Parts: structure tokens; sequence; C-alpha cells
């Protein structure tokens, strides 16, 4: 519901009509197929919140 | 406030209820249906008044 965004260093999502940044997480994003077809993809970090509470 | 003319797109295919990886994963496609309809308009407006 949202577009990526980067101040320079960092990658962020934000919601379009107000600059409101979050991590990009697997719940902030939906997957569609792999990285060869879509024009100007950027590689990135996608956090997944599950994974520390599989560490704990 | 500019926005790249593809991301622009995406936003439109949302808009009518499609999802935006059906823009991206065919932007070729809709590109150039989008130039091809756009010669049709220049030859029917050339071919009759
Ligand atoms: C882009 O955003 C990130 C995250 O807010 C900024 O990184 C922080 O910058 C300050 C000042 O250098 C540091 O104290 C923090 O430790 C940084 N946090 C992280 C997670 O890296 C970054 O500076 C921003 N980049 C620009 C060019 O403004
Ligand atoms: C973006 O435009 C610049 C300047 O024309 C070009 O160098 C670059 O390859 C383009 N990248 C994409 C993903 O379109
Ligand atoms: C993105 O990452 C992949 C795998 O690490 C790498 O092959 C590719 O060259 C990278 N692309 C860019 C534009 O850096």
């Amino acid at each position: 519901e949202g577009v990526f965004v980067s101040n320079g260093t960092h990658w962020f999502v934000t919601q379009r009509n107000f600059y409101e940044p979050q991590i990009i997480t697997t719940d902030n994003t939906f997957v569609s197929g792999n990285c060869d077809v879509v024009i100007g993809i950027v590689n990135n970090t996608v956090y997944d919140p599950l994974q520390p509470e599989l560490d704990s | 406030l500019q926005i790249p003319f593809a991301m622009q797109m995406a936003y439109r295919f949302n808009g009518i209820g499609v999802t935006q990886n059906v823009l991206y994963e065919n932007q070729k496609l809709i590109a150039n249906q989008f130039n091809s309809a756009i010669g049709k308009i220049q030859d029917s407006l050339s071919s009759t008044a």
C-alpha cells in the first residue's frame, strides 16, 4: 500500500501522500517472481519478523 | 510531485483493481500496446474527416 524510497543510504517503504518511512518487511510487501523481469529493481534486505521470534 | 512514468502507471493499475506486479512484469507489452494504439489515432485522424 506504499512506495519504496531511499534517503541516499537506506531503503524504506512509505504511504504515498505523506512521508512516514518504515523498515521494509515481509508484512509491508508481497513477492511475485524473481529478480530478472522488473526494470529498475534494486538489491536490499527485507526483514522477516518471525526469524528473531524463532531465535528466542 | 515527480514520479517515474512506469510507477505512475503501476498506481493506475492499482486504481482499476489490478495488482502492481502485473504492470512491471508486462511493462514492454503495455508500452508497445500504448505506442501502437497512438499510431491508430494518427492514421484514423489522417484517413477521415
Ligand atoms: C538514512 O536513514 C538512516 C536510518 O535513520 C540514517 O542512519 C542513521 O544515521 C545517524 C546519523 O549518522 C546514526 O546515528 C544512526 O546510527 C544511523 N542508523 C542506522 C540504522 O544506520 C542515515 O544517516 C540516513 N542517510 C542519510 C543520507 O540521511
Ligand atoms: C535511468 O535513466 C538513466 C539516464 O537515461 C540511465 O543511465 C539508466 O540506465 C536508466 N535506468 C533504468 C532502470 O531505466
Ligand atoms: C544484485 O544482487 C545479485 C546477487 O547478489 C547480483 O548478481 C547482482 O549483480 C546485483 N545487482 C546489482 C545491480 O548490483
